[PDB]
RNA sequence: UCCCCCGUGCCCAUAGCGGCGUGGAACCACCCGUUCCCAUUCCGAACACGGAAGUGAAACGCGCCAGCGCCGAUGGUACUGGGCGGGCGACCGCCUGGGAGAGUAGGUCGGUGCGGGGGA
RNA sequence: CGAUCAACGGAUAAAAGUUACCCCGGGGAUAACAGGCUGAUCUCCCCCGAGCGUCCACAGCGGCGGGGAGGUUUGGCACCUCGAUGUCGGCUCGUCGCAUCCUGGGGCUGAAGAAGGUCCCAAGGGUUGGGCUGUUCGCCCAUUAAAGCGGCACGCGAGCUG
RNA sequence: CGCCUCCUAAAAGGUAACGGAGGCGCCCAAAGGUCCCCUCAGGCGGGACGGAAAUCCGCCGGAGAGCGCAAGGGUAGAAGG
RNA sequence: CUGACUGGGGCCUGUAGAGCACUGAUAGGGCUAGGGGGCCCACCAGCCUACCAAACCCUGUCAAACUCCGAAGGGUCCCAGGUGGAGCCUGGGAGUGAGGGCGCGAGCGAUAACGUCCGCGUCCGAGCGCGGGAACAACCGAGACCGCCAGCUAAGGCCCCCAAGUCUGGGCUAAGUGGUAAAGGAUGUGGCGCCGCGAAGACAGCCAGGAGGUUGGCUUAGAAGCAGCCAUCCUUUAAAGAGUGCGUAAUAGCUCACUGGUCGAGUGGCGCCGCGCCGAAAAUGAUCGGGGCUUAAGCCCAGCGCCGAAGCUGCGGGUCUGGG
């Protein structure tokens, strides 16, 4: 499942999770999208979670766009032990994701099944979402 | 993209710059060579000579030494002694070494 | 078609007063011209959900003007994913680029045989006169299979539009379904480990 | 469990040293750098270490020339 | 004090790439030679010298063109010094002053100082 | 000129262990107990509805993921206590919580009946004797309506045991 | 456990943790001084043995090469040859 | 007179934000080396690819150790304001070198800790003196020289405990919500938008009908609209999907979308905002501080008044410093 093929640094900071999303937030391929409305880091298994909902729902058709990606490293130090002696060891990886970002797109399918498969999808994340469908204000963008 | 004659006459025009001397400019083409004494605080050219503006006759050579004397004769009339010599793109040697040494018959300091 | 707006000249209201007072703020310009306008919000978005950045909007301002102009930019609040101000580029006579709508006629071949036709492209962009905009550019895409593709080289366009991209630029795929039978495959697929590139002495 | 970094050098105080306008004296150091940030103009000179230095009593200009780097001048008094 | 050219600076691509066109009287270049000065890790290609039959082909200069490159508002927004509120938190707002980046409209096939030769 | 005086501002030219036979001065500036804060781990309850259940997602189940509660586990932290807050287990004596083991009242069932399963209400009372082991726990024997699980400084040593 | 480079470091300087990553304890008689000359990597095309890459030719190519060694800064209008 | 702080001016900077031009990451598509696999060959070529896929490009993104960009600020110098328990110089005397809470910015930790480690600020420390916060070092208010049975305010309050409004106007809530919690669930309530469908008679109710090809096709071991598929086509019609849901092992059967009659005006579906409901179990006796509160004594919006400290004022006094 999703994370990065190679990297240059093996462990990252955490950061911080203000403001809106960067960009992403707008529909850019398919006919409807997932919004995010609260950031959070979504890890690797959530968004094959809702992946494989989607094409389990769609049984055999359309198409998935999975658009956020998880390149974050993710630490924990092995139970039990002190605080101190190093920074954790990579457990999982995750993608940052900020209120406003189009997390999933998809195509090639009814209105019907792209809101259920949606909103199936929504339930596997940990956070709350918003089913949206392509307007002129995305094809503006 | 540069050429060698440009970094050529960008490297030893630095150089010389550096020193903050009045610079003795010399240009040669195929028929002729020309001499400017250059204030580069101003950008302003103090005095000339130059075979065309001498009308001057054969050997190249023996031009470029008067010209040089012609622009010494008139680079002490206005006061102007030390200087810098400015090879620019060519070798210290025949024509531009000509015209150096004739400036320094006439008291060019340098 | 060509739709109409009423638009209003501002000066000094803040930006945030008039999205108060459900008004949009926005502004108009080409190379003679430059005015800060707002529309109201609500009537705004009725004429764009129809005439995109496609069709012409043609704004009836207060002072008695008319003025024919295509929506050059809208701006979005990321969080709220609402329109926060538009450009209306205000057409003149000369030509002018501009993004016309595609209409994908036909069934794909690959998408009766289960593929999905992905639309690359939704409009294109050309170099066109005012007085001379098509409603659309049709394509037939009945000859695709999983898995080919359109470009705008093969785009036929109407008389007095010219492409404004490069004609390699794709502009249409059918691709291959979501297959559930892909999923056990993809469950117990192996995945090594990411490789860290290597520092120092170590390269 | 144990960590193999904890390594970090002394801090080097770099950076420039006296800005525009001010009345510096011969010697005066302008700026310490590594390589040529800033490259050395009317009554200046550059020591083995990069370091800018004021030829003369003067007042501190910088010049920003494009293409050609940031110069430090001083213009006498 | 105007136009062309030749040197030499400054601004530091609005000055660049590319396409086309143009110029040899003058100037510049290629050019003609390699005796002489000087020169090639081989080569007169370069550097250099002595020349003056030819050509503006190459180069250089000067024009035109916006395909690329470069520059780029206005408006709106992000962010924010200072002042305030809200949320259990992740975080979210308001006031005042400041205010991008991206993108859009558009701009650009350079401008200018000093000296020299020529032209009117 | 002679420094891995590298514990790199370098105590001597010259130096390792052990103490349950231990001692003094100190510290709750700092660990072991208990409490506290926290809740990763732990226990319990939910959301989603892939799929199972001949047929039928939801009788009984619940892939991959998602949200919580509790504060009985193991820990994190080091905040009162080191001019002392006695420790496991048992015995004795209770008392409380309810996420209920039994008894009482219910709905659903893939509930014919009888017997069950699952969930809801319910803390009034009740919840055995023995073999093994220091044991808590657990396994076993014989029964039982049932042989509940937790809190009270892992309740209770100025109450006993040891 | 001293020293160097980057980050953390909140756009001056400085700034901690058994925080995230790497290096040093050398070397060079030229790899130093000066004067003169020269300009890369890489892509495409062409060339016996000859290859992805040996050496040659042409075109494009502002710096992505190089600068003894880490990293950073700097750098061809040279600090590179 | 040089100070903190401030005004103007210049220079320095690489964070927030953003971006992708560099270094890496990155989903998809296009294009296309090289592999895989498939035809065809060993005579050395050739073609086919819904296979993995480099380079390149397009769309769309990510980064403390990336930056084509880049603030607000910050630092420093100059000129000016600034006479302050300011500043500078020399010297005598120290104490301190266990900090802690909070706000913001980060690292570590688990987007844990009354956790831990730095930065800017602040308070407590030393203001465990005073008002508010039920009580409470560091939250809000405010820097206590002494005295007064005088006045004004601060935060916070004005139904009673308890000083001052059972004050005024508009709205919401019915949950004692207020008076601790989440995903998620819901014809709770109110305010908005947006579709439709309807007096070319809707919705609801009652009333009929709802049909031949079709025990249909992948099909056999049943698959007859309604166990999965690579199908939705006709026919008679007012109308009718080879079918919404229930049922059969099959069948049938009910009944939906569906059309006609019946009444006679609304009806169904979205989306957004305010306030509530569930989700909500822990151990001695309960409780929002208590009592008690419902067009509030709750919540939101707008006001007038008052109460309220050791703050400020009036009056009197002390001491030190400065000026007379
Ligand atoms: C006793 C003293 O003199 C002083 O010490 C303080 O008290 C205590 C100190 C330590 C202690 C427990 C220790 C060291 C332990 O290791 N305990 C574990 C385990 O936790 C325990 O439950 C038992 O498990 C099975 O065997 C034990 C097991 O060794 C218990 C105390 O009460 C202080 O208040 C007293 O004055
Ligand atoms: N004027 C300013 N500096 N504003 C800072 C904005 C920060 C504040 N948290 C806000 O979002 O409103
Ligand atoms: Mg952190
Ligand atoms: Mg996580
Ligand atoms: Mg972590
Ligand atoms: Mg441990
Ligand atoms: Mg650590
Ligand atoms: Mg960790
Ligand atoms: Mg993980
Ligand atoms: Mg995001
Ligand atoms: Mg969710
Ligand atoms: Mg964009
Ligand atoms: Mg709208
Ligand atoms: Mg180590
Ligand atoms: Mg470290
Ligand atoms: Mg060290
Ligand atoms: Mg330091
Ligand atoms: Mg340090
Ligand atoms: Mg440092
Ligand atoms: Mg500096
Ligand atoms: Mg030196
Ligand atoms: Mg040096
Ligand atoms: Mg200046
Ligand atoms: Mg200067
Ligand atoms: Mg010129
Ligand atoms: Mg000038
Ligand atoms: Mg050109
Ligand atoms: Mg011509
Ligand atoms: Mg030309
Ligand atoms: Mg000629
Ligand atoms: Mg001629
Ligand atoms: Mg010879
Ligand atoms: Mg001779
Ligand atoms: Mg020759
Ligand atoms: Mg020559
Ligand atoms: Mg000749
Ligand atoms: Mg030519
Ligand atoms: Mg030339
Ligand atoms: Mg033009
Ligand atoms: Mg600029
Ligand atoms: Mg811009
Ligand atoms: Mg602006
Ligand atoms: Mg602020
Ligand atoms: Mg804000
Ligand atoms: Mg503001
Ligand atoms: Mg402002
Ligand atoms: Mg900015
Ligand atoms: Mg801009
Ligand atoms: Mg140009
Ligand atoms: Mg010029
Ligand atoms: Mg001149
Ligand atoms: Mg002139
Ligand atoms: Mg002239
Ligand atoms: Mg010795
Ligand atoms: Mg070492
Ligand atoms: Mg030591
Ligand atoms: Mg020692
Ligand atoms: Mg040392
Ligand atoms: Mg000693
Ligand atoms: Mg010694
Ligand atoms: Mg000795
Ligand atoms: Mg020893
Ligand atoms: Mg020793
Ligand atoms: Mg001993
Ligand atoms: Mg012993
Ligand atoms: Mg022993
Ligand atoms: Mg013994
Ligand atoms: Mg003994
Ligand atoms: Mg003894
Ligand atoms: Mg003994
Ligand atoms: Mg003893
Ligand atoms: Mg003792
Ligand atoms: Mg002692
Ligand atoms: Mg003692
Ligand atoms: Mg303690
Ligand atoms: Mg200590
Ligand atoms: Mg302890
Ligand atoms: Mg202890
Ligand atoms: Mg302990
Ligand atoms: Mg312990
Ligand atoms: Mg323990
Ligand atoms: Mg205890
Ligand atoms: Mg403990
Ligand atoms: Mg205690
Ligand atoms: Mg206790
Ligand atoms: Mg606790
Ligand atoms: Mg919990
Ligand atoms: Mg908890
Ligand atoms: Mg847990
Ligand atoms: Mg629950
Ligand atoms: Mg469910
Ligand atoms: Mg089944
Ligand atoms: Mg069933
Ligand atoms: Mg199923
Ligand atoms: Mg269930
Ligand atoms: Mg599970
Ligand atoms: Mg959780
Ligand atoms: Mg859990
Ligand atoms: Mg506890
Ligand atoms: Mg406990
Ligand atoms: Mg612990
Ligand atoms: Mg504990
Ligand atoms: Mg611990
Ligand atoms: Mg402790
Ligand atoms: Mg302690
Ligand atoms: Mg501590
Ligand atoms: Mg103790
Ligand atoms: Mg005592
Ligand atoms: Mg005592
Ligand atoms: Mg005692
Ligand atoms: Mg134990
Ligand atoms: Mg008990
Ligand atoms: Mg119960
Ligand atoms: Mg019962
Ligand atoms: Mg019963
Ligand atoms: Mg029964
Ligand atoms: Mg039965
Ligand atoms: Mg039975
Ligand atoms: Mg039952
Ligand atoms: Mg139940
Ligand atoms: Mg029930
Ligand atoms: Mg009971
Ligand atoms: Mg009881
Ligand atoms: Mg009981
Ligand atoms: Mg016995
Ligand atoms: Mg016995
Ligand atoms: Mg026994
Ligand atoms: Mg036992
Ligand atoms: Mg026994
Ligand atoms: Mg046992
Ligand atoms: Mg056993
Ligand atoms: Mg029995
Ligand atoms: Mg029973
Ligand atoms: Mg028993
Ligand atoms: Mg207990
Ligand atoms: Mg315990
Ligand atoms: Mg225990
Ligand atoms: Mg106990
Ligand atoms: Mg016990
Ligand atoms: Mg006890
Ligand atoms: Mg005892
Ligand atoms: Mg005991
Ligand atoms: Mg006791
Ligand atoms: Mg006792
Ligand atoms: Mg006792
Ligand atoms: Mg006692
Ligand atoms: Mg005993
Ligand atoms: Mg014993
Ligand atoms: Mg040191
Ligand atoms: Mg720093
Ligand atoms: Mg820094
Ligand atoms: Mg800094
Ligand atoms: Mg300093
Ligand atoms: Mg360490
Ligand atoms: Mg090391
Ligand atoms: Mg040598
Ligand atoms: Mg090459
Ligand atoms: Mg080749
Ligand atoms: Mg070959
Ligand atoms: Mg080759
Ligand atoms: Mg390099
Ligand atoms: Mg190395
Ligand atoms: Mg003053
Ligand atoms: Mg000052
Ligand atoms: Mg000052
Ligand atoms: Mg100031
Ligand atoms: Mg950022
Ligand atoms: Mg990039
Ligand atoms: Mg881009
Ligand atoms: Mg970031
Ligand atoms: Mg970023
Ligand atoms: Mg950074
Ligand atoms: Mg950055
Ligand atoms: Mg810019
Ligand atoms: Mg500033
Ligand atoms: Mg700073
Ligand atoms: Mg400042
Ligand atoms: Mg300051
Ligand atoms: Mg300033
Ligand atoms: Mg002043
Ligand atoms: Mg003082
Ligand atoms: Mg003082
Ligand atoms: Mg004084
Ligand atoms: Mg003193
Ligand atoms: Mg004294
Ligand atoms: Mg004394
Ligand atoms: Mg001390
Ligand atoms: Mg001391
Ligand atoms: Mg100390
Ligand atoms: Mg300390
Ligand atoms: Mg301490
Ligand atoms: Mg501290
Ligand atoms: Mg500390
Ligand atoms: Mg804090
Ligand atoms: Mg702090
Ligand atoms: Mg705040
Ligand atoms: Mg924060
Ligand atoms: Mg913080
Ligand atoms: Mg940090
Ligand atoms: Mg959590
Ligand atoms: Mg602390
Ligand atoms: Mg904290
Ligand atoms: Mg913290
Ligand atoms: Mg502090
Ligand atoms: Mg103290
Ligand atoms: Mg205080
Ligand atoms: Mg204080
Ligand atoms: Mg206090
Ligand atoms: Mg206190
Ligand atoms: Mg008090
Ligand atoms: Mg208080
Ligand atoms: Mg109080
Ligand atoms: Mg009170
Ligand atoms: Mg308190
Ligand atoms: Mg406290
Ligand atoms: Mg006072
Ligand atoms: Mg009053
Ligand atoms: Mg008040
Ligand atoms: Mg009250
Ligand atoms: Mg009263
Ligand atoms: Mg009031
Ligand atoms: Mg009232
Ligand atoms: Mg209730
Ligand atoms: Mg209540
Ligand atoms: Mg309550
Ligand atoms: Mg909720
Ligand atoms: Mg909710
Ligand atoms: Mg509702
Ligand atoms: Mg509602
Ligand atoms: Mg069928
Ligand atoms: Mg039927
Ligand atoms: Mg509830
Ligand atoms: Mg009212
Ligand atoms: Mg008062
Ligand atoms: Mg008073
Ligand atoms: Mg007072
Ligand atoms: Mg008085
Ligand atoms: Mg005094």
């Amino acid at each position: 499942m999703l994370m990065p093929r190679r990297m240059k640094y093996r462990k990252q900071q955490r950061g911080r999770l203000k403001g809106a999303t960067k960009g992403g937030d707008y529909v850019a391929f398919g006919d409807y999208g997932l919004v995010a409305l609260e950031p959070a880091w979504i890890t690797a298994q959530q968004i094959e979670a809702a992946r494989v909902a989607m094409v389990r729902h769609f049984r055999r058709g359309g198409k998935i766009f999975i658009r956020i990606f998880p390149d974050k490293p993710y630490t924990k130090k092995p139970l039990e032990v002190r605080m101190g002696k190093g920074k954790g060891n990579v457990e999982g990886y995750v993608a940052v994701v900020k209120p406003g970002r189009v997390m999933f797109e998809v195509a090639g399918v009814t209105e019907e099944q792209a809101m259920e498969a949606l909103r199936i999808a929504g339930h596997k994340l940990p956070i709350k979402t918003k089913i949206v469908r392509r307007d002129a204000y995305d094809e503006a963008q | 993209r540069l050429t060698a004659y440009e970094r050529r006459k960008f490297r030893v025009r630095n150089r010389i710059k550096r020193t903050g001397r009045l610079r003795l400019s010399v240009f040669r083409s195929l028929k002729h060579i020309y001499a400017q004494i250059i204030d580069d605080e101003k950008g302003v050219t103090l005095v000339s000579a130059s075979s065309l503006a001498l009308k001057l006759k054969g050997n190249k050579t023996e031009v470029a030494r008067q010209v040089g004397r012609a622009l010494a004769e008139k680079a002490l009339a206005l006061g102007i002694k030390q200087v810098a010599f400015d090879r620019g793109p060519y070798k210290y040697h025949g024509r531009v070494k000509a015209l150096a040494e004739g400036a320094r018959e006439g008291g060019l300091e340098f | 078609m060509e739709y109409r707006l009423k638009a209003y000249y501002r000066e000094g209201e803040k930006p945030s007063a008039l999205r108060r007072a459900g008004k949009l703020p926005g502004v108009m310009y080409n190379r003679h011209l430059n005015r800060k306008v707002y529309v109201d919000l609500v009537e705004f978005d009725k004429v764009f959900r129809q005439a995109s950045i496609h069709h012409v909007i043609v704004l009836e301002l207060p002072d008695g003007q008319s003025l024919p102009t295509l929506v050059r930019q809208v701006n979005l609040d990321k969080r709220r994913r609402r329109p926060e101000h538009v450009d209306f580029f205000v057409l003149s006579d000369e030509p002018v680029e501009m993004y016309v709508p595609l209409r994908f006629v036909g069934t794909p071949a690959g998408v009766r045989a289960g593929g999905v036709l992905q639309e690359i492209h939704r409009d294109i962009l050309v170099k066109v006169s005012p007085r001379n905009i098509p409603e659309f550019i049709e394509v037939d895409v009945s000859g695709l299979e999983i898995g080919d593709s359109l470009h705008a080289s093969d785009l036929k366009l109407p008389p007095g539009v010219e492409l404004a991209v490069s004609p390699e630029e794709t502009i249409a795929a059918v691709v291959p379904p979501e297959d559930v039978e892909k999923l056990a495959e993809e469950a117990a697929a192996e995945v090594a480990e990411p490789e860290v590139i290597k520092k120092g002495k170590e390269e | 469990g144990s960590t193999r970094n904890g390594r970090d050098s002394q801090a080097k105080r770099l950076g420039v040293k006296r800005y525009e306008g001010q009345v510096v004296r011969a010697g005066n150091i302008l700026v310490r750098q590594r390589g040529t940030r800033f490259k050395p103009g009317k009554n200046v000179g550059m020591g083995r270490d990069f370091t800018l230095f004021a030829l003369v009593d003067g007042v501190v200009e910088f010049q920003d020339r494009g293409r050609l780097g940031r110069y430090v001048h001083v213009r006498p008094l």
